[PDB]
This record gives C-alpha cells, structure tokens and sequence, in this order.
C-alpha cells in the first residue's frame, strides 16, 4: 500500500532487522563456528549457534543507513572569496573549476565507493563583511559556465550577459540560493576513482582529473563599486539525492593532499599519519 | 505532480517542478 | 571433492587438488554486452576460444622478505596471442577474467597471501606533491611490479603494501574480490570477475579496469628455505570482444 | 584562403607518387575546420554530443574526368594514419567518380562513453577522418589538369546534443549601439 | 495519457532517437553512399547501409534541442544606468527605447531564425551602489510607455502618473520584479530581418527598424532626493515563452556593429574577424 | 609494528608456562583497534550501535602444527580477566585447531541500553575480548617453532548503527589543492 | 542501374559507377565450414567483421609496356590487421573472398585487363631441370610480382604471361573465375570466390589456395601518356575462421 | 485553471493568472 | 500526509515533513 509504505516513511521502519530467536544446546559434528577465510567469504555463524540464546523482538531499522541517508546531507566543497583591496574591477569577479575534492569531509564518504550516480542539490551561504562599516546593496551572480562556453576575464564581460548559460542572481537579505543539477555525467556513473589516462605516453594525465570536468563556476558582485569595501564570501553546499553507489572501498586512511589524485605525504613517524593509535602491547586494553 | 493515495489517510506526494532532479530524497529499497 | 577444482577455457585447462572453493566478483558472472547497455554502433568482434584461454604470466619467486606483487588488467596481457593484438588493433574492449593464482609449497611450511582484484586501484606517488604515477610505471606488462625493489623516481608510484599503495589500509583490502592463500590449506585462489566500468566498453590502452594485488600477510617459513617457492599467475580473459578496428596502436 | 571561396574547396590532380594523402582532420562535430558549420555552431551551443556524423564530398572536374578515391575514419586510441594501407584498416568508403558526383562515408559513434564534449578535450577526441588517392586522377588530352571537390556535414538519425551552454565562435568586445 | 505525457516532461523523454539496427554485408547495384548533392537534398544515407551495426537501444532525447528550449533562457539584454553625481533631477531618471539588438549573446540565437512568435518574461535585476556611504530607502519605477503614449521629460512629470500605462514599481530588499508580455507584433510573428524599407526614396530606412517598434521603458528612482549620492544600475533580462520559429539561416559569423543592422567591420586580416582558425595545411589536423 | 603488516598478525609459540593470555582488545566496535576496520570507520560516522559482533581468527602455522585455544567475551560491570579461569567463566569458544583453519566467535549483545555510544564512553563500555592457550602450540621436529594468526571482524544479522555523525578517524589541517 | 555496385564488408564500402556485373566463383557464395565436412575438432575463431573487411593492397602502375603482374591468397593478406594476425598464431584457416580490382581512365584511353582467380595456381621455372620456384618467391606478400622486372635467380619462377607461368596458353585462363575490364566499358572488376581445396581447413602459412593474375592483353594506350594510370586491388576475406591456436608463428 | 489528470498519479497543471502570456514553457510536439 | 475526514465538516490532519518529530502537538487521551 503505497500509504502503508507512507507510514513507514515517517516512522523510518522501511528497513527492519532480524530478530534473535531461542536457541539451545546442542551436541553435533556440525561446527558452524569452524570454516576457512581463504574462500575469501565470511562465516555466517550467527549468535543463535554459539550460545543459548532468549529470544528478542528487534526494533531496529536500517533506513538511515540507506546510501541515500549515507550521501544525503549538505557538506561544503567550496568557500568563494571576493575581497575588495584596492581594485573593484579585478577583485569584484572570479571563478572556480568545480569538484568534490577540495573538503575532506564529503570526500572522503563518496570515495567509500568506485562509482556513484546523483542529482545534486546545491545551495549557497554568502555572508558579506563590512571592512570599513556599511555594506550598501550588494547583489551577487552565480554562473555555471559548461566546458567549452566562454569564461569572463573582466566584470563586464559579454560572457555575463548569460544567454544560455544558468545564472543565479541573489540579493542580499533574501534567502539562501539553491538549485538542483541532473546527474552530469557523460558516462552512466561518476568515478570516484579511475586507473587510467588521457593518453599513452609519459606525459599523460593519470586519474579522476581525466574524466571529471565539471566545468567552472564564475561569481561576480553584481553591483558597481561602492565607497564602503566589502569582503563577500560565499560557501558552496552540496547534497546527492536519487543516489545509487557501487563497489564499496577502504576508507581514506591518511589526510589528502591534493585533488583528483590519491597522493599523500608520511613523516618518519608513520603513526602520526594514521588515525591508529600505538598499543602498549598486545593485552593492554 | 500529486501521487494522491486512499485509506481515510490519503498521501499527497507532491512535485513541484518539471524535472526528476528536483525532487527531495528517494525512498528506500 | 570439494578440495578440487578443474577450470577449462578454450584450449587451456587448469587444476588443483587444493582449492578454497572460488569467487565470483560480486556475483556478477561475466557476460557480452546487450543492445540495451551498448554505445559504441558497430559490430563487436569476439574471438571466442582463440582470446578466452589461459595465459600464464612470468612466475615470482617468494622470499622470506617478499613485500607483495602487483598486476594491472588488461595490461598484463598486452602481449597474449589474440587476445593482446586484439586490443591494440581496436579503439575499444570488453572482457571479464579468471584468476588463478598458484603457490605450493610443503606440509612443514607457512605463510599467508592475501590475493585480491581491485577495481579502479587508482596509485598514489608519496610526498611529491601533485605529481601521479606515470604511465610506464602502471603498465609493466605480465612482468607486474615486486614491491620494495624498484629503484626510485619522481613518476614512481607509492611501494607501500600496508596504505594499499593508494593511502587506504591494507586491513580492508577484503572488501573487495579476494581470496587468501594459506599453505596450511590450500596451494591455489580462483577469481572470476565480470567487466567492471562506468561504461559498456573503454579503451584497453589506457585504461586498467582491474588490478591483482597479492601481498605475503604472514611470511614464508620453514626448515628447507633453500627451496625456492614461486607464485605463479595464470589469467583468462571471458566473454572478450573489441570494436572500432584500425591500425594497431604502438605503445611509447 | 579565408575570406575566399577557395576556403571551401580541395584541389585534385594528376598524381607522380601512388596513394597520396588529399587532405585530414579531426572528426570532432566542433573542432575545427567544423567549428564553423551549421552542425558545428549549433553544436557549440551545448556542451555534450552524441551520434553518427555524415560526411559528403562532390566532385566538380569535368563529366571527362575519372578518379577513385578513399575516404577513411580512424577511431580514437591511436594517432593519425600516415599512410593509405594504415588509414584503410579503419572505416572507410572507396568512392569512385562517375554520373553521381556525390559520395558519403558515414563516421559511426564509436566511443566508449554515450557521449562526449563538444569542446576540444582529449579523452573524448573522436579520430580522423582522411582522404588518400585510391588510384588516380585521370583526365583525356586538352582537358583541365585539376579539379575542386566539395565537402558537406551533418548528422545522421542518431545524432544528438545535450546540455545548452553560450557559444564561443561568437564574441561582443564592446557596445552594439543605435 | 495527459499522466503518461507527464511523466516524459519530467523524465525529458517527450522526443526519443531512433535506435540503431544490425546490419549485414551486402554486395547490390543500389548504392546509398552515391547521390547528387546539386538536387539541394542531403543524402538519407545511415550507418546501417555503410557498415555492419550492431543492434543498439538508443535513450536520447531532443527534448532539450526543441526551439522551446533553445530560446527559452533568460539573457540580459540592456543595463540601464541612473548616476547621481551632480544633479538629482536630471539624473534620477531615464529612457530605453526597447529592442534585442544590443546584447549580442541572445541576439544571435534568435537569429537563427527568420521569423519568431513567442510571449516575453522581463526580469528585472536592480542594485544599488552606495557611493558616498549609504544607500537610503530606494523604491524604482519602470513604465512601458507604447509607441505614441506621452514620454516623460523631467522626475515630476504628469506621465509618471501612469493612469494607463503599465508600471512596476520595486522597493529595495524586495524581490526581483517580473512580469509578462504577450506577443506585441501588429504582425503574425516578428521580423528577426527585414529586406524592406519604410518608402522608396535615398533617404528611406532600410531593415527591421522599419518594423520592430516596442515603444520605450522609462524609469525613475522615486524616492525624493537624499543626502547620499547611488548609482542603480537595473540589469534587464528576457526570455522567450510558448515559441515558434521559421525558417532557419546561418548564425552570425562576425562582431555585430550597430541594432537592426547587418552591417559589420573588417580588418586588413580578415581572419581574425571570424572564428575560422588558420590551417597550416590541408593534412594538419 | 605500525606501518607493517606484521601489525595485523599476532605470534604464537610453545609456552613453558600453561594458560598463558595471547591477547586482549575492548569489544567496542569503533575503539582502537577495532576503529579502523570497515565496520570500525563506519561505526565511527553514526552516534549509536547495536547488535552482536563476529570475530574471526585464521591459523596460518604449517599444517602440522595443532593448538587449542580460548576466546573469551568479558560482559561488563566487571575488569578484564586476569587467566583463564577468570575468563571462561564468562562467554567463550573453545578453538580446536585442524583442517579447517578460522574459527568464530560471537561477541552477543548483552547491554542494559537498546543501544550504546559508539565513542569510548563509560556507561556503554561493552566489555573485553581475550585469547588464552588451552592446551599448547605443539609442533614435530624440523618445523617453525612460531606461526601467526589473523584476526577479522564483522557484524552479524542484529547489527545496527543510528544517528549519522562526521568521523573523527580522519582530518584536514590544511587546503586539498589542485 | 545495373552499372553501378556498393559492396559492404565490416567497416568498408566499396563504390563503381562502370561495372561489368560481378562473378560467384563457381556459382559457390562462401559459406562457414560445416560439422559433416570438418575434421579438425577443435571450437573455431570466427573475427568476423574485424576480419572479413576491404584491405587495399600497394597500387600498380600500368604503362604501354607491362606485362601483368599476380598476387596469392592468403599470402598477400599476411601483413593485413587481424585477418594477418590470425593466419599466423594459428595452424589452420579457412576463407572465402571478395576481389575488387580498380582502373579507371579517360574515355579517350583504351586497354584490356584479364583479372582471373587460379585455384592451385602451381607455378612452374623455366629450362632449370626439376628445381622448384621457392617459397620466398611465391610469398612475395602485398607487393605481388611485377612480370618482367624481377632479376632472374635459380629458384625463380617463371615470368611467361603467355604461358600462364605454368605451361599452359594464356587464351585459356578464361575457363577459371574471370573477368575484363575494357577501360571503354568498365573501371572495376569484382569476383566473389569461396574456399576451394581438398581438405576443409589448411596451413595459411605454406599453402596459397587462390592466386589473383592481372594480365594487360590489349596494350593501354592515348593521347595523353603523362597521366598516369594505376591499377589497385582490393581484398576483403569472407567467413574467416582459424583453428590450432599457439604462438605466432615466424617465417624466414 | 486546474488540468487535472487521473491514473493514482494525478496530475496539477495549474494556470495562476487569467492570461496565456502569463504561463510557464510550452509543452513539446 | 493528509487524513481527510468526513461528515460538510472534512478535517484535513497534515503533516508536512517526513519525519514523526517534525508534527505538532499530540491529540490527547
Ligand atoms: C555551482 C557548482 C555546481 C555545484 C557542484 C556539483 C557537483 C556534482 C558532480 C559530482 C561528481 C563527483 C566527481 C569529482 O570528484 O569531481
Ligand atoms: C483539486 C484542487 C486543486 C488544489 C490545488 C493544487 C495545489 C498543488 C499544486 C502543485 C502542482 C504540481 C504540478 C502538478 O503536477
Ligand atoms: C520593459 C522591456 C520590455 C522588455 C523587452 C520585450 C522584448 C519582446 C520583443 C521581441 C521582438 C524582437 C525584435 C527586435 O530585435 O527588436
Ligand atoms: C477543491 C479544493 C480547493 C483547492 C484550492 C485551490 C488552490 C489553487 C488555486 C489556483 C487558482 C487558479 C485559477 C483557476 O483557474
Ligand atoms: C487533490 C488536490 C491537491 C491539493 C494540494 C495538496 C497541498 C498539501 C501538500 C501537503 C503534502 C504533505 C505530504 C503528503 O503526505
């Protein structure tokens, strides 16, 4: 019943654990908790066949921990800066190539998987400083220039004038913008990791940077110069929905480095790299 | 686009846009 | 038996009295690409039992050192009969695999491999900042990589067995298809893997689908160390068909 | 040749070295010298593309003028053919001239993604299309010793462009005023 | 099913390609890849009749390309500017005689067309530059004055009254105003060009001009004059709705000079004057 | 041993003296060592866990070396277990070395709370996992004196973690640059 | 019309707007081999369109003087893409083909080439006892032989156009697979033969099953000598398959 | 105006002002 | 979620978000 299904919904109790049954003792040359690694599976011995189990009626449900929930909540991936020095024609715009690789927080959870497939929601935090007291009226504009369409190199360049591309206009004091983006992809998923180049030769590119071009996100203060310097910065949000995720991986184990790559550094105390903390020794709790 | 469900508990999942991307989360399963 | 297996691919057939049953990657066995899935429009060549047999790569010997071995798919069988001229011949590829990894040893020995396929094992360089793993680095053929030996450079990728050369824990590894061989019990693992990719078909050159990582978690010992004790590793391709003929592609 | 007609046109003529190369270029819908086609500027008003290109040529020598040529596509992964026999291991149409002096080769969508970028990008440059003398170019006495050939694009029934985006084979560097 | 359409509409699917089919060797008289491209016709030929197809579903969907689509984003097509900087009664208000010539982005995607038919969104995007500190409460006025309707010639003048006149009015921290517009044409569609002239003599104007008369948008700061000098710049977008177009021609190929003209410039290197790039030669791609 | 694999494995031998204690780790799915295996990094992004644990040990001696060990479960409200004696008295698995090589035991949830932190907190302490010789490591002449053992973990039907929270096993100190 | 062809075989087509109909060699279309004439039990390797496509052989140059010039099959297909890769890591293959000769001219040009298949076209040496042309010889590959050039050697074969280089007349090749091209009436001629031996499948490698004779009988002659006129061949295999799969083989 | 549909998937097409020139893009075909 | 009552007096209970925690007051007894 799509309304029973409803109530499931608000309660969360779409995914539901097992429960636990009685169990007794018993005397067997079947020895479920005897098996062998090297088949590369895992036993499936349950606590019903080690000990004597009661029996219990599970209440728990899975839902939050659906892919969905897992890659469903709004982490920041950028924080855009335009400072106003000492020159509003060249501080007031700048651009951005778009990625999920520059805040290790949502990194690291989409890299738990090879591939990935999502629509995107994004929303955006301007928060303007007033560096000498007011803040006048400040607009802002947002566009998503696709590769291949023309970047501004000037805050009045043509490319603004946005005859195709999507430009968000925001004013300050109105809420926070947001819009949703289909999967972009070329291919029928994201890599969020990729053995391969763009090429056959010593000088090819190697990685994700191959095949995850984004295209550039380009802001500019809408606004002309005002006698008041401001500092906008606008933080950049992001949240998977209709989220599908294949071939699960390690956690990144040490910090990242740098984008679209898996480099990282050691020092000479390679614990200190690692969020495994030494043991006394090996039965010191 | 309004899914509108019967039982009396009638559902009213709601789309207010025209494109699949910008719907909230999915359901689950 | 459940000890015994007998694995036959055109006209190779392989054995061992000694098996840990096998894995199917996923559970996915491999299969050819349907209408429904395919991009690429023109008809797909598939050379059948002439591709889909088993080539038997370089052996390795294992020490009481050994760091760990590695190989990338489909380059460690860039230079296999049909299978390697039909890659370089065609813009695209398709294939799934089965793994078999031999070692035997003796009653009176021990030692532990972790044998695993990694989808996208994407290397990493350590502390060279931006710079990544050269292509010559990730494409040394049947000969692979022996970890701890290769004398370094700036495009030489990480040689760190327990950061899975990629800054992950070698502990997790068996999340992925994986078997173990233990001489205790077994003197060979079997993997089958279906094609893996976030496309219908790819190019064979410069993109390695899967890679075999085999790294020694318990070290080889025993009484009679002077006989030697080698890894030998015997891959065939399945279900292999290649599009977008030309001429053949040279490499470097 | 730009700002003439000539820019459009590609010279035939009696041969003294066998199989030579008449011309090449990249297949990419808006590369260049495509760019500026009406597939190539529609094209680049998106920023993905997909489908089979139809490429026509039209030879414009006298109804007395023979020649076979071969039209051939090298799919990606490996460079430019260099020779007839390297380029005719690809796609290719031998068109020999005759009462119909038009011929297409078709350059199928051979990708291993469903799509590419319309802007000049490595991992989805699509190949080459190139021109190489089959035989030869034959003509009676007291005729003209060279020929124009015309050369035509479009997109097949699978043909497609996704994602709008702003041109940039157009530009404004300053005010339109009245 | 105005229910199964709807599901196309939001999954994009209205306009599906077709797939391709196998095809097999063949040796015939008939020859597909042979025509006469001096019929004007394009050869139908397919990749079916050229090679062996494999059998392939096709999943794209021209939805996006349809003229809908195409003309169907909101592009800036004029920035007005009102300067306060010595004289608030002359400087608090201004003109625009209305018209898609000036900005080149939008200009040119319209014509690609012939003739076009379609209803207008305007959008309107205000800001206010505080240029001696503060900006004060600004409240705008935009008036569509139609050809012939009184044109207002200082701040207080009776026109501003708008007893018939359409006028928005736009307080500061509100909103950005937008309204619609219905095909306005005394014609069936609009001439994107015009080989006519309004009468047969010299000195008789020539193109769209002649045609295209949309009347004047005239706006004012209403606010009274205060202490603080602003400049408001309102940025002016437009976007096509329910549209049709007719016959199709090729895209503009140099920089526009001047409005409802096709007049341009050329340099001494006419190569740099179009996108062409120069080859090397014939066989360098 | 850190940054080795011998990190991973623990050493077993002839004792000279009996029911010698092999090891001892918290059952508390996201403390160390527990916290970096998969189930420990995943634990680690929610706030709560139930369910029962299954730890796993595979002996990698030659095939002629026997043993017999003792895995022990502590439930808690009460220290680590000083022997054996100590130990078994609580929830255990007697290991029996032989042809097959792992063996399982079931760390059963046994919690007042539905639920416990998954962050090392006092109140939800679940308790200590042990290993003890039962018997011996025994060998014939002419074989390694030494074999390792591994050690797995993963969770059984029961498992459960709730309510999602950023993981404090990985950091970022500084700018990911390009 | 019936003056006009498109032959299509893989990624190639072929066009002639001025063909003399076409020939089935035999009145056989090739066709796969059958389980009730096959022997050897091996599963075969059908390439299908990766190998059953046009590959053009070097051009020829026809002058006043030539005297023909010969190709054998497969040998002339040695150095073709995946058709030539198979033929060599296999000890057995089996094919069928499709000749497509090209000459175009002037209409104010005239000349006759006798385009003919041989089947066991086994040639002879002239005035040299009971030694045999050599193998060298007759695998001379793409290139072909040009008649009346080669600088005589004792294990070259004989160089008679009129005595079909083997001791038969000339003015009876017309009882093999045959046609002319007759520069007033045609520029193309295409004969479609199937495989034709005693055995089902054979060694592409030391047997030439087809041999391909282009011989000028009416000499090329016009008014504007200077415009060279070349003459191409163009070869497509047509159900190749292989069996007997190994190394690639090595000749010389 | 209110276009409704059945199927249950009932569909909302609502128009909020009285004039054409007021609604959202056109469908397509 | 809307459970529509009848009797015309229809009460329309709705609950706007997904989640139990998100409605207001509970009805008593
Ligand atoms: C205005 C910014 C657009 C916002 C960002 C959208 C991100 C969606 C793409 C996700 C693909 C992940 C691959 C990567 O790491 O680059
Ligand atoms: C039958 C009563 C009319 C109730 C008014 C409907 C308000 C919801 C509008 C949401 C429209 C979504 C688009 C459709 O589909
Ligand atoms: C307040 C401004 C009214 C906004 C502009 C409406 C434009 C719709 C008319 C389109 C006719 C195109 C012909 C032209 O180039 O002038
Ligand atoms: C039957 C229940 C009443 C639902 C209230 C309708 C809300 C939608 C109002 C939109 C009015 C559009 C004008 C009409 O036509
Ligand atoms: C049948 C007419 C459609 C009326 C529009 C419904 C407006 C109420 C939306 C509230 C949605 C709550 C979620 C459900 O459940």
């Amino acid at each position: 019943n799509p309304v029973e299904r409803y109530v499931d919904e608000v309660l969360n109790e779409v995914l539901v654990v097992p429960n636990i049954n009685q169990s007794h003792p018993t005397t067997s040359n079947a020895a479920p908790v005897l098996d062998a690694a090297e088949t590369g599976h895992t036993n499936k011995i349950q606590p019903e066949d080690t000990i004597e189990t009661r029996y219990v009626q599970s209440s728990q449900t899975l839902d939050e921990m659906s892919v969905e929930s897992f890659l469903g909540r709004s982490g920041c991936i950028h924080e855009s800066v335009l400072d106003i020095v000492d020159n509003y024609n060249d501080q007031s715009f700048t651009k951005w190539n778009i990625n999920l690789q520059e805040m290790a927080q949502i990194r690291r959870k989409f890299e738990m998987f090879t591939y990935a497939r999502f629509d995107s929601e994004i929303t955006m935090v301007p928060s303007v400083a007033a560096k000498d007291g007011h803040i006048g009226h400040i607009v802002m504009q947002y566009m998503y220039v696709p590769p291949g369409a023309p970047i501004p190199t000037t805050r009045d360049d043509y490319a603004w004038q946005s005859g195709t591309n999507a430009s968000v206009f925001w004013q300050h004091g109105q809420p926070f913008p947001r819009f949703s983006l289909p999967f972009l992809s070329i291919a029928s998923a994201y890599y969020m990791f990729y053995d391969g180049y763009d090429g056959d030769t010593y000088k090819s590119r190697y990685g994700t940077v191959v095949t995850n071009d984004m295209g550039t996100l380009c802001s500019r203060i809408v606004t002309s110069e005002q006698l008041h310097k401001v500092k906008v910065v606008t933080r950049i949000y992001h949240k998977a929905k209709h989220t599908k995720a294949w071939c699960p991986r390690p956690p990144r184990a040490v910090q990242y480095s740098h984008t679209h790559t898996t480099n990282y550094k050691l020092s000479s105390e390679v614990h200190n790299d690692v969020a495994i903390r030494p043991r006394t020794n090996l039965t010191t709790v | 686009g309004a899914q509108v469900s019967r039982q009396s508990l009638n559902y009213f999942n709601i789309n207010y846009f025209k494109d699949a991307a910008s719907s909230g989360a999915s359901r689950l399963d | 038996s459940d000890r015994i297996i007998q694995i036959t691919r055109g006209d190779s057939t392989i054995t061992s009295q000694d098996v840990a049953n096998a894995v199917v990657g996923y559970g996915v066995w491999p299969h050819y690409l349907t209408p429904q899935d395919a991009t690429a429009i023109d008809k797909p060549t598939q050379p059948d039992t002439s591709s889909n047999r088993f080539y038997t790569l370089d052996s390795k010997m294992w020490n009481s050192t050994s760091k760990g071995w590695w190989w990338k798919l489909p380059d460690a069988l860039k230079d296999m009969g049909i299978f390697g001229e039909n890659m370089f011949y065609h813009f695209l590829g398709r294939s799934g695999y089965t793994v078999h990894v031999q070692c035997n040893a003796s009653k009176f020995h021990q030692g532990t491999l972790l044998v695993v396929m990694i989808p996208e094992h994407q290397l990493a360089t350590v502390n060279k900042g931006n710079v990544n793993a050269g292509y010559k680095y990730t494409h040394p053929g049947e000969a692979g990589r022996e970890v701890g030996t290769q004398v370094e450079n700036e495009k030489q990728p990480s040689d760190d067995n327990w950061l899975n050369f990629d800054g992950t824990l070698l502990g997790n590894l068996l999340i992925f298809p994986h078997q173990f061989i233990n001489l205790r019990s077994n003197n060979s693992a079997t993997l089958i893997v279906p094609y893996v990719n976030a496309v219908p078909m790819d190019s064979m050159v410069r993109h390695n689908n899967w890679s075999l990582v085999i790294i020694p978690v318990c070290q080889l010992q025993s009484n009679n160390i002077s006989n030697i004790v080698p890894i030998t590793v015997s891959i065939s391709p399945m279900c292999a068909e290649f599009s977008g003929a030309r001429a053949k592609t040279v490499v470097q | 040749n730009i700002g003439n007609v000539s820019m459009y046109t590609v010279t035939l003529s009696p041969q003294t070295k066998l199989a030579e190369e008449i011309f090449a270029i990249k297949v990419d819908i808006a590369s260049h010298p495509l760019a500026t086609t009406l597939i190539g500027e529609i094209a680049s008003y998106f920023t993905h593309w997909t489908g089979s290109l139809r490429f026509s040529f039209m030879f414009c020598g006298t109804a007395n003028t023979t020649l076979k040529v071969l039209l051939a596509y090298t799919p990606p992964g490996i460079g430019k053919p260099r020779s007839r026999k390297e380029a005719m291991l690809g796609t290719h149409v031998v068109w020999d001239v005759g009462l119909q002096s038009t011929v297409s080769l078709v350059v199928p969508w051979i990708s291993a993604s469903q799509y590419r970028f319309t802007t000049p990008d490595t991992y989805s440059s699509a190949g080459y299309i190139t021109c190489w003398y089959q035989t030869n170019f034959v003509v009676p006495p007291n005729t003209p010793n060279t020929a124009e050939m015309l050369c035509f694009v479009s997109g097949c029934k699978d043909f497609c462009l996704r994602m709008a985006r702003d041109t940039d084979l157009h530009k404004q560097t300053g005010p339109i005023t009245q």
